[PDB]
């Protein structure tokens, strides 16, 4: 019910996908339930992994495959925090190359012949921050000028990292394993 | 067993409600996944309502309850449309607010409570319904500029928050940039005192922010003041009224401190 | 200006003298009959003090008239009552107002 | 047609554009409510992207032009006399579906309703004809619960015309919601509006249905039926006594009712006639009764002030004497042994009389009825007699409800059928003739 | 039941009191129509007197159309009769009037011009008695409200009279009142010129002059003797009575004549200065029927009865207070009580969609129109239709939602517009506040404890219209917010009382008629905080009696309720979580 709700927000029609501190705050639980992150031997290492699919199967079985396909073309090319929350969800369902979720998040695309999700795709990443020389530049008179650095570290310079990061971790976990059948629809 | 407890009452009676059959409401489904956030987050409610928390004398309390009635007043009239009957009412409520010692000894009480967005936001109303018409109720803007750049002269930290809204403050700074008497009780007015005398401030300014004061000075160049040649005045082909008030914001903009913001 | 008519008599040598709050208990109608206030319903006694201009004129003089423990009916012309204007979404315009009202208590 | 051009030399169509019109209605129509989701959010994108195409092309101030031009002709069959008869025949027909389009192209599109604030005063001028005044409020309801830059010209004299509205049109609740919708939009409350909806509407207390808090008012009257008639056996003037025990002037917030007087029925039945069988309504409410309050004689439901030495509502212990003549018909009263200065004439008597007692909760009354049943206190004026006097030889005199209902227990309850008539209560001798 | 026969119907509201239920019926299957429910089921019978109501598009007999008024002519209204001439029509005299009335001057004073025309009060309304329908059988001229006699022979001479005689002490006759429900003359006795009206049918204009009360006549362009004097606020129906003998019978043609101001600038307020004759579709022809029912009261009023003595007489004692809502009708001059909204659909909506719009005109803090809705609907008016189990579910709803519009909507919001943010006084009762109540770390009741955190003030106006100060209009009307604590318990104990069993008349009808209303005003009431210590110890025990035990029963979160009356008990639980945090925030500055 969880998941058909936030799949049927992310359907509505609106002009800009809103803020919801809802969908937030149940987009770190179900993406951090899926991981609960010296040399484990070998069944250590294939029960971490049967576990991992046990948990990724616990959510993409009921909706959640298609749902962070949804609030990606719902984005429209925004960044925000909201599409940050969505793309470390989809990560979370995807790490280790799951194939049952890649041939779902196909299926999906290629039946709704979505073309908001690859305008959303390229328009977030037209939209990624790099690195600043005026803006370092600017920090550092700050810091030379002995003003307090009230705010924390400084992250004008590559203003998002993780968003970046998760944007095309999602991308690769998308196609990781040869999957020669997004790769050519991508 | 025995829940004992309102959080393990409240942490079963939702999941039980949802599972025993399909809510067929997305506001119920929406309220009812809030609450269990709520109990499962018991510390992400401290750390919410903390911020949010404030502490003083005994010798203030009557001053502080006095200030709160006037806040709300404020703030009950951001569900109104905006007329005759609340402009002395806003009037009314921001001079008592100024007139208040609580609103000097303590700046960051007037910074938690969110006074200075619920009267940008009745500006921002005010402005959107019936700023391309001319400004109607000219002397709401008036007061709601002279109050919030009071705002910023408080305190550094009341300057720094009233800076993050720049971008719009300067999405409309041709408000009444041309009326007089209206100086220093202007949005661009309000725009000018965010970065004055402020070295972190003005060294926080964006090239963008500073491309579209150049491009309204420039079609204060170009075009004349239709305002002014409707009331009769002779037809140059340039504005100097408005033109005089894109230079002074770039002189506090520039200039800190007696000393030129090399970049 | 206002005619009384006694519904119940008072003691008839009490009276309402200048500064002198008067407790009455009253019911107001209009002219055709329909109710538009009554103390009773809020279950207060109204307070008001003579010569202060807080109370409407035709009121004032049936209070003053008025005994104590009497009860009487006050006919108050539109001129000592609202006038024209009229009371905003309460009094019609040019309306006579009819008032059963009780002298509870004079202090 | 406007410019007199014959008929059949114009060309004027007529089933053409009426089922374009009929076309474009199911064209823009709202999704259905039991769809799915997915595919109500897809026709809802689509129906959005029709109506945002059908109006960058000017295709709203075409169906407002039609409509002008059709409001040119007061009635069908003004026009059908300009035009031809089958064309007038569809003229009401066109103008309802011109609105119905209208109201489709705008519904649920701020920026469609946006557009449309310009040409609401227009539309409003239009909304007193009963053959668009539907269409017409429909469509202003579809305006004003999207665009909230259309109330921003909604005046006094465009509330006044809804107003008066209701005044002319009657109780319709679809004039009601378009005054709520001017009221609050969005969560933002017009404060301009919500003073002029209340000013123009509440005082006059004449169209909105009003609401009161009412005492209930019960009737006991004797076992008496006494009437008169030609030549029959029958005293014509009688006199019975009400003196009373206690009253509480204010049970409740509304004043104690206590009437006394006579009452009549309908022909010779033994029901109280022309009256309601419970609520609010006592003795002198209706004309087949007429009643005393202390004050005021009752009849009809019009009170009249009457003159007495210390006249006051009836209090405890106060004695009130009523007297009743058959021969010249007439009622008279007098408190405690003062007679009052007022008195029934010419009421109808065609049925048969009974004294009455009308009262709310909070009283204590004694009938004095003469004789055995109760002593009078003043003596009866000369010739009246007194009213246990006329009890029926068999018959016991009894004080009773004066309807059939009384206060008790459901399954108990006894359900009364039509009572025959007591036509026997007039002894008209009448034998055969020989 | 027919004449002169007496029943009794016992529904089964106690098994007991059924006697062949288990004789024949217990066994079978068959259930008592009254076994589940909690209140007497109401008797609806049929009423006795007649009253006047709308002609039905598809009567029988009766056939009403409208002409409209062209240049040379005036609106009409055409009576006719469908069934004539066939077997089964009803040949007996039918009373119609108009639904309208005219309303006289309060006080009686002691080319038309066009300033005669809008100085007068003089109204007009003609009757065409169409040429073969017999004059001899149809009455033209007014009636009141309180005409309900419907009798198949009616004659001028019958109708209901009285007249009021009030003189001085001497006994010198100062006044006489003649007093009548029927002012109205005969056609065929108006009729002067004899037999042939073929010519054109009888013309009989009705002039009545709102300003002194003379009620006269004309027929045929010529003044009749017959005239009456009505009594000042007397609102005169047009009505016109008539025994059908044609297929077309008499008509409403609502025309002027010279110097007389049209009958539509009587009738409606808007178009009182219009000379122009008009018939907007709010006036219609009516007609006096018996197809209506009556609700018979659920409680009458407790009257002892008895012989005192020979001595004293007949005692008849009535002392307990019982009070019913009335529903008046302004267009029609009539009451009806509000419980019959059950089965008069139409009332019942418009009724709902007024208070609608009685609380959207007074939304969002309009303290000038909350003090003005105080004298349309007073506080008993609502406290009546609170408590009341036998209200309509659509105006329960809405009459309950303009109490928390007009008296609690004003601090019910602010105070949660202040509910996210904490400022506690340093004070020496703030330095005693606890996360624990003692030793045993157990948590209190939520609520229940010393908050010393700085609230809105909670400040009413009290409601009045005889004083003329204008420092009321701000601040919410006063309300009783004592009864109404101990009220809004009792009934919310009741609600979980009885709908827990499952009965077949929830209050309002509906599951959600009962509990969305009152856990709306309990909300309400919680957040505005007028509950207080032993109050909020007894409403809690009502929403969960074991969690909140203060030391097979369940509240209301075990009570299978509907989706809408789960969603409020989410935001009742959402403030009880608000009442945690806000004390786990006064017991770290406390600490601090």
């Amino acid at each position: 019910q969880l998941i058909l709700l936030f799949s049927r927000t992310a359907l509505t029609e609106k002009c800009k996908l809103e803020e919801d501190f809802l969908y937030m705050a149940y987009a770190d639980i179900m993406a951090k339930s899926c991981h609960d992150e010296e040399v484990k031997s070998f069944e250590e290492k294939e029960m971490e992994k049967q576990k991992l699919l046990y948990q990724q199967a616990r959510l993409h079985d009921r909706g959640a495959a298609e749902m962070v396909l949804q609030t990606i073309s719902a984005s429209k090319g925004e960044t925000g925090p909201m599409v940050a929350a969505t793309l470390k969800l989809g990560i979370a369902i995807l790490n280790g190359g799951n194939s049952t979720v890649q041939q779902k998040m196909l299926d999906y695309l290629k039946e709704k012949k979505d073309v908001g999700f690859f305008q959303s795709l390229a328009g977030l990443m037209q939209s990624c921050s790099v690195l600043d020389l005026n803006a370092f530049e600017r920090q550092n008179k700050a810091e030379g000028l002995g003003m307090v650095t009230e705010e924390g570290s400084g992250e004008k310079v590559l203003q998002d990292d993780e968003f970046t990061c998760d944007l095309f971790r999602f991308l690769q976990l998308l196609c990781e394993g040869h999957n020669s059948d997004f790769q050519n629809y991508l | 067993k025995k829940s004992s407890t309102l959080q393990q009452l409240i942490s079963e009676t939702m999941v039980r409600w949802a599972q025993e059959s399909v809510i067929e409401d997305p506001e119920l489904v929406r309220a009812m996944f809030v609450l269990l956030h709520r109990q499962y987050d018991g510390i992400g409610g401290l750390v919410r309502a903390l911020p949010k928390t404030y502490t003083i004398n005994g010798v203030s309390v009557e001053d502080t309850i006095n200030l709160l009635a006037s806040l709300g007043q404020i703030r009950s009239l951001l569900s109104v449309r905006m007329g005759k009957e609340e402009e002395k009412l806003m009037i009314r409520g921001l001079g008592d607010i100024m007139n208040n010692k609580v609103f000097y000894q303590h700046p960051n009480l007037m910074r938690a409570l969110g006074m200075h967005e619920t009267v940008m936001e009745v500006m921002v109303n005010v402005l959107g319904g019936g700023e391309s018409k001319e400004i109607t109720f000219p002397k709401m803007v008036a007061n709601c500029c002279r109050f919030l750049c009071y705002f910023c002269r408080i305190s550094r930290q009341n300057q720094k928050a009233m800076f993050d809204h720049l971008s719009y403050l300067l999405e409309n700074s041709s408000v009444g940039l041309a009326s007089p008497a209206m100086r220093g009780s202007t949005p661009l007015d309000v725009a000018a005192a965010s970065v004055m005398d402020n070295n972190e401030l003005a060294l926080a300014l964006r090239e963008p922010d500073l491309e579209k004061v150049v491009r309204y000075l420039a079609g204060c160049g170009l075009q004349s003041c239709q305002m002014l040649v409707s009331k009769g005045y002779p037809d140059i082909g340039w504005n100097p009224v408005e033109g005089e008030r894109y230079l002074d914001f770039l002189r506090f903009a520039v200039f800190c401190n007696g000393e030129s913001v090399e970049e | 200006g206002v005619e009384i008519e006694t519904i119940s008599p008072g003691d008839g040598r009490t009276f309402p003298k200048k500064g002198q709050t008067c407790v009455v208990h009253y019911t107001g109608m209009l002219q055709n009959g329909k109710k538009f206030d009554s103390s009773r319903d809020r279950n207060k006694p109204f307070k008001f003090r003579i010569g202060k201009q807080e109370v409407i004129k035709g009121f004032e003089e049936g209070a003053a008239q008025m005994s104590l423990g009497q009860r009487a009916k006050l006919t108050c012309t539109p001129d000592v009552a609202y006038g024209a204007t009229g009371h905003p979404g309460v009094i019609p315009p040019n309306a006579t107002l009819i008032f059963d009202v009780e002298l509870l208590n004079l202090e | 047609l406007s410019k007199k051009a014959k008929a059949s030399t114009v060309d004027l169509p007529i089933e053409s554009v009426s089922l374009s019109l009929q076309d474009l209605i199911g064209y823009f129509h709202p999704p259905d409510e039991h769809l799915e989701h997915e595919d109500k959010q897809n026709r809802l994108r689509a129906l959005k992207n029709r109506q945002n195409l059908f109006q960058e092309e000017g295709m709203i101030n075409l169906v407002l032009e039609c409509i002008d031009r059709l409001h040119v002709y007061s009635s069908a069959a003004h026009f059908a006399d300009v035009a031809g008869r089958e064309a007038g025949e569809s003229w009401k027909s066109i103008l309802n579906s011109l609105y119905e389009l209208l109201a489709a192209l705008i519904r649920g599109n701020r920026k469609n309703c946006a557009q449309f604030s310009g040409s609401l005063d227009w539309l409003i001028s239009r909304l007193e004809r009963l053959e668009a005044s539907s269409g017409i409020l429909e469509v202003l309801h579809c305006v004003l619960v999207e665009s909230p830059e259309a109330l921003n010209i909604i005046k006094e004299g465009h509330i006044k015309s809804i107003i008066s509205l209701l005044d002319k049109h009657g109780r319709n609740h679809k004039v009601l919601d378009v005054l709520c919708s001017l009221c609050v939009c969005h969560g933002v409350a017009v404060r301009s509006n919500q003073h002029l909806i209340c000013d123009n509407l509440l005082p006059g207390r004449d169209l909105l249905l009003q609401t009161r808090l009412v005492n209930h008012v019960s009737s006991m009257r004797p076992n008496i039926f006494l009437g008169v008639s030609e030549g029959s056996a029958q005293y014509k003037k009688w006199y019975y006594e009400l003196m009373v025990d206690h009253t509480e002037p204010f049970v409740t917030a509304e004043a104690t009712h206590l009437r006394v007087g006579w009452a009549s029925t309908e022909g010779y039945s033994p029901y109280p006639g022309g009256g309601e069988e419970w609520g609010g309504n006592g003795v002198g409410d209706d004309l087949f009764s007429y009643g005393f309050d202390g004050l005021h004689l009752w009849s009809g439901c019009i009170a009249r002030t009457v003159s007495s030495p210390n006249q006051h509502l009836l209090r405890t212990d106060d004695v009130i004497s009523c007297c009743l003549d058959l021969s010249a018909p007439s009622i008279s009263f007098r408190i405690n042994g003062q007679p009052v200065q007022g008195m029934f004439e010419n009421f109808n008597i065609d049925g048969l009389f009974f004294p009455v007692v009308s009262f709310s909760a909070g009283i204590k009354v004694r009938f004095l009825l003469g004789g055995r049943h109760g002593e009078f206190k003043f003596l009866p004026p000369p010739g009246y007699a007194p009213c246990y006097e006329a009890v029926l030889p068999k018959e016991k005199l009894k004080v009773e409800h004066s309807r059939e209902y009384k206060q008790e227990r459901t399954y108990t309850r006894d359900l009364l059928g039509p009572t025959v008539s007591l036509t026997q209560a007039a002894f008209t001798p009448i034998p055969v003739d020989t | 039941l027919g004449v002169a026969q007496v029943g009794r119907m016992n529904f089964g509201k106690d098994v007991s009191t059924l006697k062949y239920f288990t004789i024949c019926g217990l066994q079978e299957g068959y259930e008592p129509f009254a076994v589940n429910t909690n209140r007497d089921i109401t008797m609806w019978l049929s009423k006795r007197l007649p009253q006047f109501l709308q002609v039905p598009s598809n009567h029988e007999h009766i056939e009403v159309t409208r002409i409209d008024g062209t240049i040379d002519s005036s609106p009409c209204l055409k009576v006719t009769q469908k069934s004539f001439g066939s077997q089964n029509s009803n040949t007996d005299i039918m009373f119609y009037r108009l639904s309208m009335p005219i309303e006289c001057a309060e006080v009686f004073s002691k080319r038309d011009d066009y300033d005669f025309l809008m100085q007068t009060s003089t109204y007009y309304y003609s009757v065409r008695i169409f040429p073969g329908q017999e004059p001899a059988n149809v009455w033209v001229g007014w009636i009141t409200s309180d005409f309900h006699q419907y009798d198949t022979g009616f004659d001028l001479d019958r109708v209901r009279t009285v007249t009021v005689t009030l003189g001085d002490e001497k006994g010198k006759v100062h006044e006489s009142i003649k007093r009548s429900n029927c002012y109205m003359v005969c056609a065929g006795e108006s009729m002067s010129p004899g037999q042939g009206r073929n010519n054109n049918g009888l013309e009989i204009g009705c002039v009545v002059d709102a300003a002194s009360g003379l009620l006269t006549f004309i027929a045929n362009g010529k003044e009749l003797s017959t005239y009456y004097q009505v009594e000042p606020s007397t609102k005169l129906f047009p009505a016109v009575f008539a025994q059908a003998t044609s297929p077309n019978v008499f008509q409403f043609e609502l025309g002027r004549i010279k110097n007389v101001m049209p009958l539509s600038a009587g009738l409606f307020k808007s178009e009182h200065k219009n000379p122009v004759p008009q018939c907007p579709p709010r006036l219609h022809v009516q007609f006096l029927s018996h197809v209506l029912w009556s609700r018979m009261p659920n409680q009458f009023l407790k009257v002892d009865v008895s012989r005192i003595s020979e001595r004293q007489g007949w005692l008849v004692q009535c002392l307990d207070p019982l009070q019913f809502m009335s529903l008046h009708i302004p267009e029609e001059n009539r009451s009806v009580d509000i419980l019959e909204l059950t089965e008069q659909e139409e009332l019942l909506k418009f009724h709902y969609h007024t208070l609608r719009l009685y609380s959207a005109v007074c939304a969002l803090g309009n303290h000038r129109v909350a003090h003005a809705l105080c004298s349309h609907v007073d506080e008993p008016q609502l406290l009546y239709a609170i408590e009341n189990k036998y209200m309509p579910g659509l105006l329960r709803a809405g009459y309950y939602d303009l109490l928390i519009d007009i008296h609690l909507s004003s601090y019910a919001t602010a105070r949660l517009m202040m509910n996210n943010e904490y400022i506690v006084p340093m004070t020496e009762e703030t330095k005693s506040i606890t996360l624990f109540p003692d030793e045993n770390k157990k948590h209190g009741l939520p609520g229940i404890g010393l908050s010393t955190s700085l609230r809105p003030r909670m400040q009413f106006s009290s409601p009045s219209f005889v004083s003329i100060s204008n420092e009321c209009y701000q601040y919410s009307p006063e309300f009783p917010l004592d009864i109404l604590k101990s009220k809004t318990i009792q009934m919310l104990t009741e609600a979980v009382k009885e709908g827990s069993l499952h009965a077949r008349d929830p209050v309002g009808g509906t599951t959600e008629f009962l509990f969305v209303p009152l856990i709306k005003l309990f909300y309400t009431l919680l957040i505005m905080g007028i509950f207080h210590n032993e109050d909020l110890k007894h409403i809690l025990q009502l929403i969960e009696p074991s969690v909140f035990k203060e030391a097979p029963k369940e509240g209301l979160l075990q009570m299978k309720l509907p989706e809408p009356v789960k969603l409020q008990m989410c935001l009742l639980l959402q403030y009880l979580c608000d009442c945690q945090v806000r004390h786990r925030i006064e017991a770290i500055v406390a600490f601090s």
